[PDB]
């Protein structure tokens, strides 16, 4: 769908290769710089969301 | 400590080093002038750990 | 989880029936009129404060900018400022009984306590009445303005290890917790709670590969490879030249870097003399209390810009203090007082 | 100001602006029924006698009077001047030490390998291998992943049709790429994949796959030794009919800057068979850093 | 675009209403598009546009989920010069297909 | 002084899910998977000819051949077997065939 | 752009530090090239940007004579749409050949 | 408050899939495919367990 | 060989063949990804309801 | 373009005096025409220019009825770009024209 | 069946190979963590290698 806000178009949607694998910034804690702007409380992995 | 100064085996460190001493870390200085001339280890065992 | 708008997702909420359950305390009829009765004098009035007593003011970015506010008018009582970038696809208009344009589910970074845009502040610069500048008196390593940031740091000032500057450092952690001027030492657990500085920052450093090596090559996307033969993969095992090797004797010379990341922030500026806390009202604002001049703010902050269309959060801080008083059997009368932004009609 | 007082922001504790009755209430019923929470304090900082309000700085950097580098120690020499009036705890005065240090070949941030991770730790890497003989042309192994009509001149692989509908031949430096070709599994074993490409390493130094690393020469991808060429080897599976399998071999200085060899085959025939099977090993993270609390740094 | 310094002006506290944002496409209550308020739907008013799923109006998508997020109004607009810039792009690459179609079939007639 | 003490994820299991969104695809030893040999060929002059004493070629045209594990959902299944159905109740389980108890 | 009156808000005071243009490349103290203070590389900070002739960031040109003074970081902007129409035009001046070119062919084909 | 709510088809409660998790992603489910020709009768990629 | 409405409720189609040539061979090629977790709920501490 | 609220900052009131907008061509007394207050031709200051219909600058139509009310002043700016825009379709219109022309002229010669 | 040939069908149950995932997970770990790290005597050099 061309509505960018909606499920289906978010979720049909498959990220490039090469900015995040097993080896970018490798032996130190460095976010990603294309993902420091991004929510990161907009995460699955949100335990409160959860719960 | 390894990640605070990042990967790679060539690097530039900014860092802050304390003074330990227990007669001085917690001396309150009163007006004047000093000299406070230390001087810093360069050996590399020492500094570094792995 | 995902910032979907869900109301064309088919999502609808129906309400049925709403109760309210009060709670009463079993306490004998004569000490509760004696109580009553103590509660209804005019001394005995209950007062209460917002804990977040300040006047937000949200102020609009277009992408890719650094912006002017701008207030003009009194400052008696003032106790500082916080400031902190939102997202507008994020923020509802909630001055409206419905905002058919929010079109956003997901954390509510302005009515939520989720600012994870904190880190992307590079100065603040402060003036009163367009002539002097607020903490002007030599106070801080760069007396003109705040520097939150420093991109370059020709000198040494930066501090810990990290992108952040020495005076913003002590700025933060007198704000805070008052430990800048008898050390740095990390604060307590009970004073180190969610809504504070050291409990959400993050120093990082990342060491790239120096692309003005002579033989660097700076490689596009598609042609990056690692594990070429093991989407459902496919190829044929070959050596691989992605991450050029920074350790080992082949290592293709080096540049590093560094950054921070604070994800719960509120950029504190207490409108103290000494930056410390040493009671509500604080040094200064009792200061002005004498009526003397009102002052003109002039506000000035320079951002790292981002393509989404942001806004400012400034929270110029306050006395929001509310006193009720009941005179007699079911009557309230209450009496609200912001000192610094006042709404008296 | 008489609004401060009247609404407690400055005016007086609760405990002695309160009704004697009130506070005698409050402090009885405090285990059950609390009332303190209703009730607020001023809590007025001091207004003078406090700072200074006389333009003097909060940080002071002091430059080095006089310093000496021996290949040993590092001594610096700092005078600071306190002031005339005022005064500071050494708990401050924490010393900001720049330079760059090199961690040395020894230095490993990072556990197992960063290269071929998913690879098989004793697969080969597309290596081209030498026969036992030694004088016979040595053998391949490689797998042909890209499919192309083979075709046109010296017979290169069909990547794709310009503007015009002609064929457009592979690139001999980048262009048979090791990571585009058949995707779903339907092709090669339902269908029947007629042509294939691919691309080889010729004189190599027989290292396993794990950590076949190589810095690129071009802008584009490829690998390839400098004023080295690049030549095409045509293989089938059967007997006189058109070239199934074409590859393009090219001599690289494949190095393994991350994982060594365990059960390393011995260098007189490591190149020529057998050598293929050794199996390279993650290289034991290192982590080299600074110490706790800068300790010893002093 | 020389000496841009971009935002050089004092910047005007955020309305706290709702349509402040020029060309965002809103959401119904109910599920639907509602045009921005800078279109010309919101001259006057349409009772039903509330309590309906589907659009009330000529502009739009009769769907909500074939609405773009960002309808382009006002052709003086940048998003206006940016859609022709984009068609004139579509147009310049249809041309170079039919040159394209119409070499290949000279190239054949030829030989 | 060591309460007993059940995991809290196996007391109340939360089927948050498996993330399985990638493949898994275990990998022979060999690259190639060593099988029916090849002859180097060369074009003469017109056709193909193979080329002298080169027959231990190991091509194999195509993707690699692998096999899926989805990692993820079986361990979760393991866990979640191992953590919960062998505690069961009694009545609930059955003795398998031609075993004795 | 009929009603345009330029500079219509009240101008704010030039900020005192550096960085406030949008997209203009400068120079450190040896020389070398610092990418305009919008551009994704200021996020961070690399240490070695000073004391340094080359470029360390992989954004912007490799040697400072060659980096154009104003360079487009936003393509939404009015420096990308420039770029765009530069662009084009191109295309449509070598369409023009193309179509020159089969035009000589077709005549030469018929004589 | 008490009441009913739909939260809308985008609702997913879990990472990944409930129905055949353990099933290759690009397996066939053991159905029936079609010739190119088209009017051959349609093959099965099927599997006898039973 | 049964005919049954099979669909698919938890996953999306990632690298879908087209749909005129999907009942054919290389039309079993198809794998499914599992579809983005949403986890809706109500906000925290009911934050917005009122 | 996104999240663009028009007009977001405070407003100066209009200044009282005769030129004012940009770009938008007037008259003087006797009917004649006279540049925008941005033309080169106002750094000067003409003599006879409102004291005749004809113009006496260079810049700008001979006669009042054959001048536009608003002049396309600044290439750089959107006037500028539009106009860009409007000779870039007129090229791939005639480049599409002379295309079927050719296309036609091998229809011919093919019977 | 007239040109009916293409059947892939193959009896029996599907061809798989046990993992052991658990024990292997297990073992990887507790050898990465211990037998790397045992003393020097312990450990051997392997053939045809030189330090």
């Amino acid at each position: 769908p061309p509505n960018t806000n909606t499920y289906e178009y978010m979720n049909g949607r498959i990220p490039v290769s090469g900015l995040i694998d097993t080896y970018v910034n490798i032996g130190t804690r460095w976010s990603p710089d294309v993902m420091d702007n991004v929510n990161p409380f907009n995460h699955h992995r949100n335990s409160g969301l959860r719960y | 400590r390894s990640q605070l100064l990042g990967n790679g085996r060539f690097c530039d460190f900014h860092i802050q080093v304390p003074q330990k001493f227990f007669a001085i870390r917690n001396l309150l200085l009163l007006p004047g002038t000093y000299t406070y001339e230390w001087s810093f280890r360069k050996d590399v065992n020492m500094i570094l750990q792995s | 989880t995902l910032g979907n708008d869900l109301r064309v997702d088919g999502a609808t909420v129906n309400i049925t029936s709403v109760n309210l359950y009060a709670s009463f305390f079993p306490m004998s009829h004569n000490t509760a009129s004696t109580l009553e009765a103590m509660l209804r004098n005019d001394t005995n009035d209950q007062s209460f404060n917002d804990y977040l007593s300040a006047a937000n003011m949200l102020y609009p970015i277009p992408p890719n900018a650094t912006q002017l506010p701008i207030p003009s008018r009194n400052w008696a009582a003032f106790r500082g400022w916080s400031l902190t970038r939102l997202k507008q696809r994020e923020t509802p208009a909630l001055g409206s009984p419905f905002d058919p344009y929010f079109t956003y589910s997901g954390t509510i970074p302005y009515l939520d306590g989720t600012f994870y845009l904190s880190h992307t502040f590079r100065k603040v610069a402060i003036q009163f009445d367009s002539s002097v500048t607020w903490p002007g008196n030599d106070r801080l390593l760069t007396p003109n303005e705040f520097e939150i940031k420093i991109s370059v740091d020709g000198e040494g000032y930066n501090v810990a290890q990290s992108n952040m500057t020495k005076d913003w450092f002590l700025v933060q952690m007198l704000a805070n917790y008052n430990i800048g001027y008898q050390g740095y030492h990390l604060p307590p657990d009970y004073k180190d709670r969610t809504f504070s500085f050291l409990h959400n920052f993050i120093p990082m450093c990342r060491q790239v590969p120096n692309p003005a090596t002579e033989g660097y090559f700076g490689l596009g996307i598609v042609n990056h490879r690692t594990t070429p033969a093991y989407a459902p993969r496919e190829g044929h095992p070959y050596p691989q030249l992605a991450l050029p090797p920074h350790w080992d004797p082949r290592h293709a010379l080096r540049d590093p870097e560094r950054k921070f990341l604070c994800d719960r922030t509120l950029w504190r500026i207490p409108f103290s003399s000494n930056f410390m806390s040493m009671g509500s009202l604080t040094d200064l604002g009792q200061n002005l209390l004498y009526a003397n001049a009102a002052h003109a703010l002039d506000m000035t902050f320079e951002m790292d810009p981002i393509n989404e269309p942001t806004l400012l959060y400034v929270l110029f801080e306050v006395f929001d203090v509310a006193r009720v008083h009941q005179p007699h059997r079911g009557v309230i009368e209450v009496v609200y007082l912001r000192t610094p932004f006042s709404a008296g009609n | 100001l008489p609004q401060w007082s009247y609404m407690h922001i400055a005016g007086q504790d609760a405990s002695e602006y309160l009704s004697p009755g009130l506070v005698q209430f409050a402090q009885a019923t405090e285990s059950y029924f609390n009332i303190g929470n209703k009730f607020r304090n001023p809590t007025v900082a001091p207004t003078h006698d406090v700072t200074t309000e006389r333009s003097q700085r909060l940080q002071l950097r002091f430059v080095p009077v006089d310093r000496e580098d021996t290949q040993y120690s590092y001594k610096t020499r700092f005078q600071l001047a306190v002031g005339d009036n005022r005064v500071l705890d050494m708990a401050s005065t924490y010393f900001d030490i720049r330079g760059t240090l090199d961690r040395g070949a020894s230095f490993k941030p990072y556990s197992g390998t960063a290269y071929n991770s998913f690879a098989p730790k004793s697969a080969p890497n597309n290596t081209q291998f030498r026969q036992a003989n030694n004088g016979h042309p040595a053998q391949t192994i490689a797998q042909a992943s890209y499919v192309a009509t083979i075709g046109g001149a010296n017979n290169d692989l069909q990547m794709g049709v310009d503007e015009r509908q002609l064929p457009v031949y592979a690139n001999t430096t980048y262009q048979p790429e090791p990571q585009l070709g058949i995707e779903g599994w339907t092709a090669g074993s339902m269908a029947v994949i007629d042509q294939a490409g691919g691309r080889v390493l010729r004189n190599p130094t027989q290292t396993p796959c794990y950590g076949s690393y190589a810095k690129p020469t071009n802008e584009h991808g490829g690998i390839t030794k400098a004023n080295t060429q690049v030549e095409k080897k045509y293989y089938r599976t059967g007997d006189n009919g058109n070239p199934e399998t074409v590859f393009y071999t090219e001599e690289a200085d494949v190095l393994t800057p991350d994982t060594h060899l365990v059960h390393a085959v011995p260098a007189a025939d490591r190149a020529k068979v057998e050598g293929l099977s050794q199996h390279a090993a993650p290289n034991r993270p290192n982590f080299i850093g600074f110490r706790d609390c800068f300790v010893g740094l002093m | 675009e020389e000496g841009r310094i971009y935002v050089p002006y004092v910047t005007a506290r955020l309305p706290k209403w709702s349509g402040s944002v020029q060309d965002k496409t809103g959401s119904n209550m109910l599920g639907g598009v509602v045009l921005p308020p800078n279109s010309q739907a919101h001259r006057t008013e349409t009772v039903g546009t509330e309590a309906t799923r589907d659009n009330l109006h000529a502009e739009g998508a009769r769907r909500p989920e074939d609405q773009t997020p960002y309808m382009i109004l006002v052709e003086d607009s940048l998003g206006g010069l940016k859609r022709r810039m984009d068609l004139l792009e579509e147009s310049n690459q249809q041309l170079l297909a039919t040159l394209n179609r119409l070499r290949t079939g000279l190239a054949a007639y030829v030989q | 002084q060591a309460m007993d003490s059940y995991d809290p994820e196996v007391r109340v299991i939360d089927n948050v899910g498996v993330e399985d969104e990638m493949p898994n695809y275990c990998f022979p030893l060999s690259g190639v998977q060593i099988g029916n040999r090849s002859h180097e060929v060369q074009r003469n002059q017109q056709q193909w000819q193979n080329v002298a004493n080169s027959d231990n070629n190991y091509i194999g045209k195509g993707n690699l051949p692998a096999m899926e594990i989805n990692l993820a959902a079986n361990l979760w299944r393991s866990f979640l077997y191992s953590n919960v159905a062998l505690y069961l109740p009694d009545n609930l389980k059955f003795t398998p065939h031609n075993i004795q108890l």
